């Protein structure tokens, strides 16, 4: 029985901010060593700041990666400990982890997400890409459907048309520059399926809109 | 920091097969009293990073018995002596002996089969992407094994273009193969310039590199 909660992160803009609360109910938070851990997306896990407690002075370092500009800090009782990132620098960018030590163990947040980007809210362009220089075409044809330079990242892909059980590989989206770049297919049938249909759904609640593509 | 690694990055194996993953460091992880500080970590997918193991030996509340911790100093070994499934994912091993604190690459659990070469296909800018001055020309390499391509791109025979976008995918469902799309994006302008786009992948399956090709002119 133990929780680690990492509250607030977000949207922030290549710069100077962001303030991340974490709470652990269910252990002493007093007694204990509390840390700051994370891992962008494409990126590993890196260990960030640590505080520690009473009988430490609540020692406090932070790593070289953000040293002196970042900083972890800690309240007793429905104990909550923060880091200020009042700096950020994009890079900085991934899941932020919350974490208690004790004796030699340890447990982990569920983290909270930073992205950080001078873009703004933008919308997708959305492309219909028909089998059309190629072979499993006639055979099995894959169509796939490119969805572009949206933001910020919640976007939903979709099937539809010609009529069966069909191989739907639908990519994690990436970062291009500052806006997202995503693209779905389907490994459908010859002609059979080709002959009758299929439509390209997709949407973002993120603002904007949802568009429809159909291949043909 | 301790240069903290694992051996090996991935591990294909069976539900029944058992692992060893290696975690060595840059100087053993003794600390005076309590001493030996690393854990292991298992992290599952869009989820946060259990550990099963600390301090070597300790296994953690739940972690389940197919798990045991083998060390000493600078060396330590994780073992699961029959992989369910449900231990399919990374594998990290960390040290809190040391400041800074250190996680090693991660190792990643993998079922073992055979099944695939990708199947390329190749797909030519939208009407509607040039009449956006936009022009990005797209390939798809579906169900491959082992994951490890190549993805290329050759214009008019001799290209080499920044214009990128890598995208991924591994399976954990019926097949166990990974897929991979690339992305050129290119102006509308160098577009018409060229009419000779290839997107050429070297795989393990290979031999020789495995390509795809069209032709503003024909294909
Ligand atoms: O191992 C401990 O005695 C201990 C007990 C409670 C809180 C922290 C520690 C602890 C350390 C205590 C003293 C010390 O010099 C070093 C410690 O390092 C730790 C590392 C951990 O990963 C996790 C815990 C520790």
């Amino acid at each position: 029985e133990v929780k680690l909660d990492e509250t607030g992160g977000g949207l922030v803009q290549p710069g100077r901010p962001m303030k991340l609360s974490c709470v652990a109910s269910g252990f002493t938070f007093s007694d204990y060593w509390m840390n700051w851990v994370r891992q962008s997306p494409e990126k590993g896990l890196e260990w960030v700041a640590q505080i520690r407690n009473k009988p430490y002075n609540y020692e406090t370092y932070y790593s070289d990666s953000v040293k002196g500009r970042f900083t972890i800090s800690r309240d007793d009782s429905k104990s909550s400990v923060y880091l200020q990132m009042n700096n950020l620098r994009v890079e900085d960018m991934g899941i932020y982890y919350c974490t208690g030590s004790y004796y030699g163990m340890d447990y982990w947040g569920q983290g909270t997400s930073v992205t950080v980007s001078s873009a703004k809210t933008t919308a997708p362009s959305v492309y219909p890409l028909a089998p059309v220089c190629g072979d499993t075409t006639g055979s099995s044809v894959t169509l796939g459907c490119l969805v572009k330079g949206y933001f910020p990242e919640p976007v939903t892909l979709t099937w539809n048309s010609g009529s069966l059980s069909s191989g739907v590989h639908t990519f994690p989206a990436v970062l291009q520059s500052d806006l997202y770049t995503l693209s779905s297919s389907v490994t459908v049938t010859s002609s059979t399926w080709p002959s009758q249909s299929i439509t390209c759904n997709v949407a973002h609640p993120a603002s904007s809109t949802k568009v429809d593509k159909k291949i043909e | 920091d301790v240069v903290m690694t694992q051996t090996p990055l991935s591990l294909p194996v069976s539900l029944g097969d058992q692992a060893s993953i290696s975690c060595r460091s840059s100087q053993s992880l003794v600390h005076s009293q309590g001493n030996t500080y690393l854990r292991w970590y298992l992290q599952k997918p869009g989820q946060s990073p259990k550990v099963l193991i600390y301090k070597v030996s300790n296994r953690f509340s739940g972690v389940p018995d197919r798990f045991s911790g083998s060390g000493s100093g600078t060396d330590f070994t994780l073992k699961i002596s029959r992989v369910e499934a449900e231990d399919l994912g990374v594998y990290f091993c960390s040290q809190s002996t040391h400041v800074p604190w250190t996680f090693g690459g991660g190792t990643k659990l993998e079922i073992k089969r055979a099944d695939a070469a990708p199947t390329v296909s190749i797909f030519p800018p939208s009407s509607e992407q040039l009449t956006s001055g936009g022009a990005s020309v797209v390939c798809f390499l579906n169900n491959f094994y082992p994951k490890d391509i190549n993805v290329k791109w050759k214009i008019d025979g001799s290209e080499r273009q920044n214009g990128v976008l890598n995208s991924w995918t591994d399976q954990d469902s019926k097949d166990s193969t990974y897929s991979m799309s690339s992305t050129l994006t290119l102006t509308k302008d160098e577009y018409e310039r060229h009419n000779s786009y290839t997107c050429e992948a070297t795989h393990k399956t290979s031999t020789s590199p495995i390509v795809k090709s069209f032709n503003r002119n024909e294909c």
